[PDB]
């Protein structure tokens, strides 16, 4: 008959085959992750090989149907997804070289170990001891040694591999119709074929720059306050108008500033909000915590878990000979099977992580009716924002009192609120300039504007410029500092966090306004409202069928990202920071270099 | 009362075949007692259309037909008059004036293995719709393109029959369900089946 029906039949067959193959692969992966054995490794390898092959032949067969004959605007989307995610255009030698480079990079990053200073006796790994040293150790010399040694020993090996990798990726992208790998990455947000909702791959850069230009002042005030506190901590090294030394950010790379809370607490004498002792006294356990999270999810009107989830999901550390990865994950094996993997302890951090993962589980359940190629979020930020809004809402003193863990006699005021806001800021605000810089540098290097001989010079120049952090030790072009990051080494996009940061606050403001909330935004609870839950579910059930711009309009009445919700959220801290920055000059100096 | 109409064969059979080839059993010349049906596990959907369930023993008909097959959990709502959807319009079509009851209960423990089940097939493509109370077993390449398939598979040439898959870990709505359909009718002949 017509091309549309001929493609519909093919999609109908592929939808049924892919579900079975994906279920088998996911079951094998879950079995290995809960049971680390060589036989499970082999099973995962076989399942993954079969799935990848099947995707390859399906994508190859899908090339027969031209796109210009389709007007459903849904079959076109499914066919485009299949083609994009299954097509390969590289020669066999180039593909083998690229795969070998990726495997070597992953192995080097995983097995990279640094040894104790000026000693071949002992060598340490990143996660066990280096992270703890960077988080807690206050020794200037020790932190500097760890930073320098780790960065050198990881980057000097991976620099030429990164050069060959960027060459191969640029070749592949130019073989495709995209201009370069940066355009290939930015093509995720593109929306075409709809009037009044179209999006262009080049508009993302302009929007990100505009948002950063609007967000700068809060970051600069926070930087001034943190500089003052770090001067109070370490007297001699820090300069009044210069950038902060890189090795004193409380972590390996400076992604998060959470570890500086002990040094930068505004009002230490006030008690901190902790319920670990209360949970210990009330004899809570993982099942009780998960039941509490499920009850909170039910209270807004969303459906709750099935029996299979409780029967199959593991929520405790096995121990003994059974060893499993304890990084919390939300698993969607498909075909109505949803599981959660997490090693749980009796802490408020795990209590919040329960809600955070349950949000992802609910989002996965929401779009179960959509086709296989559309069972996914609108883009790479919606899933994370949905996961994070529930964790944002579950930390309120009102919710803590309603559950009963928090004492009813607790009172809130100036200093509790300011401490909570600063603790949230040190985690949320700090990472945004770093993410923007990393994405901008990767886009520039993929475009080819920055030559290899000037990669490091430009890197440290914008380090002095934007984030206001200066290197402690000079480095030549031999090093590869960006490759020291896990995401950079393992080829993952990085703008999803920047998008999620704005999306979560827009969603939170929309839900709080829907729930007829009054007062400061940071004290908001949506547990008992049934209209915010209805709106959220209405957005969740769509899936990938509708454009993300249309979904965002349906939620918040806007077609683009905005920072005004974030500014409104952080205004009470902004006023206090303005008050406290009276005698400190705001702004860093790029000319300052700590190494004379 | 000697010749009890035996229903524990149409039920309790350990084999219900596939939906695309459903068995048909004619019950006649016996005394029918419907109380034996309620002796099994709780039924997922007990729906009677043309007769009150309490008065099944107070009225009787010329003949009774029993059909049995196995389908998925979430296609049960489609076995009903006036419903539209793949299974109903391609494997088992009911008439508008259907008089009887529809029986369906879960059999996950009995019709599932960890390795996978591929002995329960169903039809996916067909040239035209199905008339009420019709059966098709023909297995030919469903041609979708202009170029004739010539009896081979490949581009725009697909097999019509596609099999299910049943594992014990599947969620509700994908687990196998066993369905039994009872039909009552009239014609110019003595009824002779009741008691
Ligand atoms: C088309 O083909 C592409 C492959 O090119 C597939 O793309 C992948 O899609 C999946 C699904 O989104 C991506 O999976 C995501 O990976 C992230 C990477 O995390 C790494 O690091 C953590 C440790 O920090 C490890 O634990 C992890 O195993 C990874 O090694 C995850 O962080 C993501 O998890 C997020 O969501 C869960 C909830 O589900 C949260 O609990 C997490 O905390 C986190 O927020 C996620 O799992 C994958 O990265 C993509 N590949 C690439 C190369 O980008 C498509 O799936 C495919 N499309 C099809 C088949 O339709
Ligand atoms: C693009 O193609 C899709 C796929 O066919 C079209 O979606 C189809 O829309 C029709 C009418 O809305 C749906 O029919 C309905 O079927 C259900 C049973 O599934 C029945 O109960 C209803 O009474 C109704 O008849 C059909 O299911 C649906 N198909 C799918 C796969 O969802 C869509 O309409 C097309 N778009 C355009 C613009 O033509
Ligand atoms: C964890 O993995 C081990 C090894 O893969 C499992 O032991 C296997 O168990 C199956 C069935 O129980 C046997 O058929 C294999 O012969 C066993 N292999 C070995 C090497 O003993 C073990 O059962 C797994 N644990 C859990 C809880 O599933
Ligand atoms: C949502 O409703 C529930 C029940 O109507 C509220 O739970 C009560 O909360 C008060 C504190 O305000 C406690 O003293 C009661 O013991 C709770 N009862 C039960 C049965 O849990 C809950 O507080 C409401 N949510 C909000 C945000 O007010
Ligand atoms: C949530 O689960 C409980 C059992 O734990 C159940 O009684 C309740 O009906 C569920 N919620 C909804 C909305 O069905
Ligand atoms: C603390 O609250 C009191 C309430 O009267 C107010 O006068 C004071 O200015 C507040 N201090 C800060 C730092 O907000
Ligand atoms: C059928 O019934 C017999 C006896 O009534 C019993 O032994 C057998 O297990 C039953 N089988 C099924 C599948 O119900």
């Amino acid at each position: 008959s017509t091309i549309e029906e001929q493609a519909k039949t093919f999609l109908d067959k592929f939808n049924h085959e892919a579900e079975d193959l994906f279920y088998q692969s996911s079951l094998a992966s879950w079995n290995y992750n809960t049971n680390i054995t060589e036989e499970n490794v082999q099973n995962m390898n076989n399942a993954g090989d079969k799935w990848s092959a099947f995707l390859k032949e399906q994508s190859t067969l899908a090339q027969m149907y031209p796109l210009q004959e389709i007007q459903n605007l849904t079959v076109k989307l499914q066919l485009q997804a299949l083609q994009q995610n299954g097509s390969s255009v590289l020669s066999e030698d180039k593909s083998k070289r690229l795969n070998t480079i990726l495997n070597t990079m992953s192995t080097i990053y995983s097995t990279g170990k640094v040894c104790n200073p000026d000693n071949p006796q002992e060598c340490l790994l990143l996660e066990p001891g280096l992270n703890e040293i960077m988080a807690n150790s206050l020794d200037y010399n020790e932190r500097l040694w760890a930073w320098e040694s780790w960065r050198s020993e990881v980057g000097k090996q991976l620099r030429p591999l990164y050069e060959e990798y960027v060459v191969l990726k640029n070749e592949m992208a130019r073989a495709n119709h995209y201009e370069d790998y940066g355009d290939y990455w930015r093509g995720d947000y593109e929306v075409n074929g709809v009037d009044g909702y179209d999006y262009s791959r080049g508009q993302l850069i302009e929007d990100v720059e505009h948002t950063f230009e609007e967000i700068k002042p809060l970051y600069e005030h926070l930087h001034a306050y943190v500089r003052a506190k770090l001067m109070n901590a370490y007297p001699s090294y820090i300069s009044p108008i210069g950038c902060l030394p890189a090795h004193l950010l409380g972590d390996m790379w400076g992604r998060f500033w959470t570890n500086l809370y002990s040094l930068t607490v505004p009002f230490g004498q006030k008690p901190n909000i902790d319920v670990t002792d209360a949970m210990v006294d009330q004899a809570w356990d993982a099942q009780r915590i998960f039941k509490e999270a499920e009850k909170f999810f039910v209270s807004v009107g969303l459906p709750n878990m099935t029996q299979g989830f409780w029967e199959n999901s593991m929520l405790t550390d096995p121990g003994n000979v059974q060893k499993a990865v304890c990084h919390p994950t939300a698993w969607d094996l498909g075909k109505g099977d949803f599981r959660i993997l997490m090693c749980t302890k009796v802490t408020m951090d795990d209590f919040l992580t329960a809600h955070h993962e349950m949000g992802h589980i609910q989002y996965d359940m929401a779009y179960a009716a959509q086709p296989f190629l559309l069972r996914n979020g609108a883009n790479e930020g919606f899933h994370e924002a949905v996961g994070e809004i529930m964790s944002l809402s579950a930390a309120t003193p009102k919710h803590l009192k309603s559950i009963g863990l928090l004492s009813p006699d607790f009172q809130e005021d100036n200093e509790t609120e300011i401490n909570f806001l600063l603790k949230q800021a040190l985690t949320i605000v700090g990472t945004l300039p770093f993410t923007y810089m990393l994405e901008k540098w990767r886009w520039m290097v993929f475009k080819g504007e920055i030559p290899k001989d000037q990669w490091m010079k430009k890197w440290w120049e914008m380090k002095r410029e934007i984030v206001g952090v200066v290197e402690p030790v000079p480095h030549d072009e031999t090093y590869c500092d960006p490759a020291s990051l896990f995401h950079v080494s393992n080829d993952y996009s990085f703008i999803r966090y920047y998008t999620r940061t704005l999306y979560q606050f827009q969603f939170q403001e929309a839900l709080c306004q829907a729930a007829k909330h009054e007062g400061p935004l940071h004290k908001c609870d949506i547990s008992n409202s049934t209209e915010a839950g209805q709106k959220l579910f209405n957005m969740l059930r769509l899936g990938k069928s509708e454009p993300w711009t249309l979904a965002l309009e349906n939620v918040v009445g806007a077609k683009n990202m905005n920072v005004r919700p974030l500014l409104n959220y952080f205004e009470p801290l902004f006023t206090w920071l303005k008050d406290q920055n009276k005698n400190s000059f705001v702004g860093w100096s790029t000319d300052w270099s700590p190494y004379a | 009362i000697t010749n009890l109409c035996p229903f524990h064969e149409v039920f309790n059979a350990t084999t219900f075949a596939s939906v695309y080839a459903w068995n048909r059993k004619r019950i006649s010349n016996c005394v029918a007692d419907y109380s034996v049906i309620y002796n099994f596990a709780p039924f997922f959907a007990f729906k009677c259309y043309g007769v009150s369930p309490t008065k099944l023993n107070d009225l009787c008909f010329t003949n009774v037909y029993a059909d049995s097959f196995v389908i998925r959990g979430n296609e049960v709502s489609q076995i009903a008059p006036g419903q539209t959807g793949n299974i109903a319009d391609y494997n088992y079509k009911l008439p508008d004036d259907f008089t009887g009851c529809v029986i369906a209960w879960n059999s996950n423990k009995l019709d599932s293995k960890p390795s996978g089940n591929y002995n329960y097939l169903y039809r996916l493509f067909r040239k035209s719709k199905l008339k009420p109370f019709e059966r098709d077993i023909s297995t030919e390449i469903y041609q979708a393109g202009n170029k004739p398939c010539n009896g081979v598979a490949g581009s725009n040439c697909y097999s019509p029959l596609q099999s299910y898959g049943f594992r014990p870990t599947y969620g509700v709505g994908h687990q196998p369900y066993r369905v039994v359909v009872l039909s009552f009718e009239l014609l110019h002949a003595p009824a002779t089946v009741c008691g």
